[PDB]
């Protein structure tokens, strides 16, 4: 009734904490089955931690964790493909009520179902029936199109970038609390206790969607589900209409964000490796305030963005987001300290300042009725960004280990200079 | 923080070396305690754990029922007790402390070296 901010709030908060209690139920498992009795993660680095000689039973358990993850993600991956795409056109023709009940309801299935797995120690692989009993109801990235579509529905021309980057902090902010409240949750009495904050989560927003949430399309019409009208929508999105010169800018966009959001997928997960790394060597707590500040780019975003639309268009704010990602990326890279390590957490304090502004770009191109088409294809290709992220940076950073670490950010840097050309280059050639 | 590591030494086969580990630098109360040996040419030999209680007391085969792991949370010494050593048994023993978490270090120990013979 308020908005639907919450609804991605708890969601995002189920998906945060699901995701490392998941891993380290596949390390436990999967070390179990093997007779391995030691450490759950990965190899460590320097400060005597090791002698220098390799585990060859440790990195075929970590082997093992890194192939189940890619496997119940890719299966989920492809079935909401296939959900996404199918609920999406449909909630903008019936509603975004059912279509945040609906994944809310799959999610805390999937909570459900691990939570049996976990307590009954069954074999890992009932975590991917779990995972595709959710996709199939639409997953997360369902509540995320649902969402953005319904702010992109309740919100002017405008007021579209702001109202899309308030929602995104609200992510961030989700993210946070998961990441520091299961974090030191995880470590004390973890791996099952704080997974029932998941179904609770999950619980929580299936009951504020259903119950509490407010429906934003005005006009509701009929629509039959499962009709192939919702598939050809996205098609007649990208390429069929809109031939005016914003046919080319929505793809340019969409490569924009798509390598955008995989920058930013995978620069957060080698975070933490390199913060725990050879000449840094991060103890516990020190780690804990960089997870900190790095989800609170989010929210000092949401600040510079509303603060710098007061001067600048909505696209200078993301050049600015984006050189402030480069000069984060560059400096982290070449962070062989603690404070050059933080100077660019700090200088990363408007990085999240362009992926709403893509969106809202994105948003303010398609037809009042086809924000549900749209932000399913974008809910779709920031689930291959996060698979493409996690395939392309965890290995990049094992292989430039010995020669440059801090690589992989230094590369990431890099491919945040295709977004900013195709951005600038959008705004200018039409401005002329 | 530091694990030192003080029971070895020449031990003929069939010895009862006690293995300890005294944890200066952390809480000790929180941490899963481990117990890894290099064997000279080979590679770590994880041979235990347990958790910050005692529940949860894990051995690889080739040590079941033989290697005894111990914690005293009290006076901070993690032990190991080892019975009918073998001159297989040859390694450096390290003392590792997770948390048994994904975003959590570990802390080695400088390593004894038991050399049965």
């Amino acid at each position: 009734a308020p908005s639907v901010e919450p609804l991605l709030f708890l969601a995002t908060l189920a998906l945060g904490l699901q995701v490392p209690l998941a891993t380290q139920y596949l390390w436990d498992r999967l070390g179990a089955e093997r007779g391995y009795v030691g450490p759950n993660a990965s190899s460590p680095h320097g400060c005597g931690n090791g002698s220098g000689a390799v585990d060859p039973l440790r990195e075929e358990v970590e082997a093992l964790v890194a192939h189940w993850n890619l496997c119940i993600n890719l299966g989920g991956f492809f079935v909401g493909l296939f959900s996404v795409t199918l609920f999406g056109p449909w909630s903008d023709s019936v509603g975004r009520r059912p279509v945040l009940v609906l994944p809310a309801v799959g999610m805390a299935v999937q909570a459900a179902v691990y939570l049996l797995v976990m307590y009954l120690r069954l074999h890992v692989a009932y975590l991917l029936l779990g995972r595709i009993i959710s996709g199939l109801l639409g997953d997360y990235n369902l509540i995320l199109a649902g969402c953005f579509a319904s702010v992109a529905d309740s919100s002017n021309q405008r007021t579209r970038t702001f109202r899309v980057a308030i929602l995104e902090a609200c992510l961030g902010v989700a993210g946070m609390v998961a990441s520091v409240g299961g974090g030191q949750w995880r470590k004390a009495e973890g791996y099952i206790n704080p997974f029932w904050l998941v179904l609770a989560a999950s619980l929580a927003a299936a009951l504020y969607a259903a119950l509490c949430l407010q429906e934003t399309v005005k006009q509701r019409r009929a629509a039959k589900l499962l009709t192939l009208q919702h598939y050809k929508a996205v098609y007649k999105l990208y390429t069929a209409p809109e031939d005016l010169s914003s046919r080319r800018k929505l793809a340019l966009y969409s490569l924009a964000f798509f390598l955008l959001v995989t920058v930013h997928f995978g620069t957060k997960d080698l975070y933490v490796l390199y913060e725990l790394g050879s000449p840094l060597c991060w103890a516990s707590d020190l780690i804990g305030y960089g997870s900190a500040a790095s989800y609170l780019a989010y929210l000092s975003s949401l600040g510079g963005l509303r603060l710098l639309q007061l001067c600048l268009e909505d696209t200078w704010v993301a050049e600015i987001g984006l050189i402030s990602n480069i000069a984060g990326l560059v400096v982290i890279s070449l962070a062989t300290t603690t404070p050059l390590m933080f100077t660019g957490y700090g200088i990363m304090f408007l990085s999240m300042a362009a992926t709403p502004v893509i969106r809202a770009k994105l948003s303010k191109l398609v037809s009042e009725t086809e924000q549900g088409a749209l932000f399913a294809s974008v809910a779709c290709v920031e689930g291959l960004c996060s698979l493409v992220a996690t395939g392309v940076f965890n290995s990049l950073y094992p292989s430039t280990l010995h020669f440059m670490r801090g690589f992989p950010f230094l590369f990431g840097a890099i491919l945040l200079l295709i977004p900013a050309a195709i951005m600038g280059w959008i705004e200018i050639q039409d401005s002329n | 923080v530091q694990l030192v590591e003080s029971g070895g030494g020449l031990v003929q086969p069939g010895g009862s070396l006690r293995l300890s580990c005294a944890a200066s630098g952390f809480t000790f109360s929180r941490y899963w305690m481990y117990w890894v040996r290099q064997a000279p040419g080979k590679g770590p030999e994880w041979l235990s754990h347990m958790n910050p209680s005692g529940s949860d007391i894990k051995y690889t085969d080739s040590v079941k029922g033989r290697f005894t792991i111990s914690r005293d949370n009290a006076k901070n010494t993690l032990y190991l007790q080892m019975n009918s050593l073998k001159p297989d048994d040859t390694a450096v023993y390290y003392c590792v402390a997770d948390r048994r978490a994904l975003g959590s270090p570990e802390y080695w120990g400088q390593g004894t070296q038991v050399t049965v013979s």
